[PDB]
């Protein structure tokens, strides 16, 4: 077991030949049951007898967390206002795929990354020549995930240069937090959202002269993860008023949280970037050589997981929104264009990845950074 | 015969064209069929206006 250079390039595996990589924070499921602790399953009873039996697909998540944080506090090193975000996806990118060694599907990043600027909330990576320089007055969400063997684990943060965010920083953060807290297992999405409503929009946020009031933004919301499936169909929401659904043993949780000082709501802006290949459809005639020329290569490269244009310039692929667009019509692939809130408006997100193990909540994403 | 020589032109200035290479082509076509056209046969397809 060697140790990781200054810039990161040793593989996880490397740095835990052993096969075990570190734990994330393990939480007792909250008291819920009406004053009832859940400090009854953390006894190694038949309890801890499943949870072994499923040892190894947590160590997945854990390497894949353990990564991402490598990441994340390589990116926080050198990120500075005045250099285009091209090159940040890039060393984010190449730095993410050295430390992961992603070799075809069994390893490798699990969705384009992710930098939202100002009123943009998610969503949005640069294309070939986006020339926008980063700013002292901007604000990031840096958005990026990392699988292994489709353990998808789904992180996210928000970067501030001018002080005089922190306040809407720390609401969201003590939003995303409660969140976490507030989720467990046998619990409604519902209850979930009120938490997170009630713990978010009572914070008051002054930039520039002017007071204005965070507030959720009600579009978004955060999901499950699936094998190779970073959308299993259940959304926690953020607001008030949800489904009343609950969350099972085994299951693995996006409590993803928004904060903005506009409308809440939020719309398509800009080109769109990120395309998904559809987990559900099955095989749909194309007619066009280049589109499934086009189709087969995602397929092989990309899987079910999210890409990005940028991604498929840098496999030499050429002329190819056209039959993107095709597949996008015929349902095999879905755009999902940057979502944008009103011009003028800050957004700020903060994301973990949570497991619901049967003895206790580990938040894998969980690092000294946030 | 004599061929007229008017005191003054009847029209102050000429009629601007208003049919130019700008209005001759409206919008590029980007259905199915036609991107057959592209590939196999090195043809554009346009939508132009009717007097062109
Ligand atoms: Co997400």
């Amino acid at each position: 077991p060697k140790v990781q250079t200054d810039p990161p390039s040793v593989p996880i595996c490397d740095l835990y030949p052993n096969g075990v990589f570190p734990k994330g924070q393990e939480c007792e499921y909250p008291p819920t049951q009406d004053g009832r602790t859940a400090a009854w399953r953390t006894t190694s009873e038949e309890k801890k007898a499943l949870d072994q039996a499923s040892e190894e697909i947590w160590n997945d998540f854990r390497e894949a967390a353990e990564a991402h944080r490598q990441v994340r506090k390589y990116v926080m090193s050198w990120i500075k206002p005045g250099m285009t975000m091209i090159e940040i996806c890039e060393k984010l990118e190449d730095c993410s795929r050295k430390l992961i060694k992603e070799n075809g599907l069994n390893a490798g990043l699990a969705f384009p990354t992710g930098c939202s600027l100002n009123n943009c909330a998610a969503h949005y990576t640069p294309n070939a020549g986006d020339t926008t320089v980063l700013q002292y007055d901007d604000i990031c969400k840096i958005d990026f995930g990392t699988h292994i063997s489709g353990r998808i684990i789904d992180c996210a943060f928000t970067v501030t240069f001018n002080p005089k965010y922190d306040t809407l920083l720390k609401a969201v953060k003590d939003a995303t937090n409660t969140g976490i807290k507030c989720a467990g297992i046998d619990v409604r999405l519902c209850d979930v959202g009120e938490a997170i409503q009630e713990v978010m929009e009572s914070y008051e946020v002054e930039i520039d002269g002017k007071t204005y009031q965070v507030k959720p933004i009600r579009n978004l919301n955060g999901h499950s993860i699936g094998q190779y499936r970073i959308h299993a169909g259940k959304t926690v929401p953020i607001v008030k008023g949800g489904e009343a659904t609950r969350m099972e043993e085994g299951e693995v949780y996006a409590i993803e949280t928004f904060g903005s000082t506009g409308k809440g709501v939020v719309h398509d802006d800009m080109e769109c970037s990120h395309y998904m290949k559809n987990f559900d459809v099955g095989h749909v005639p194309i007619r066009l050589p280049r589109t499934k020329h086009l189709l087969n290569v995602i397929n092989e490269n990309f899987g079910t997981l999210a890409f990005c244009r940028r991604w498929l310039d840098r496999l030499g692929e050429s002329k190819y929104l056209m039959a993107l667009k095709n597949l996008c019509d015929l349902g095999i692939v879905d755009p999902y264009p940057p979502l944008c809130d009103i011009k003028g408006s800050y957004t700020a997100q903060f994301e973990h990845t949570i497991l619901l193990r049967p003895t206790c909540k580990e938040v894998v994403s969980r690092g000294d950074d946030y | 015969r004599l061929r007229r020589q008017p005191k003054y032109p009847r029209k102050s200035a000429p009629r601007r064209n208003k049919l130019d290479h700008y209005a001759i082509i409206k919008f590029p076509l980007t259905t199915e069929s036609a991107m057959k056209k592209i590939e196999d046969n090195n043809t554009l397809v346009f939508i132009v206006d009717v007097k062109a």
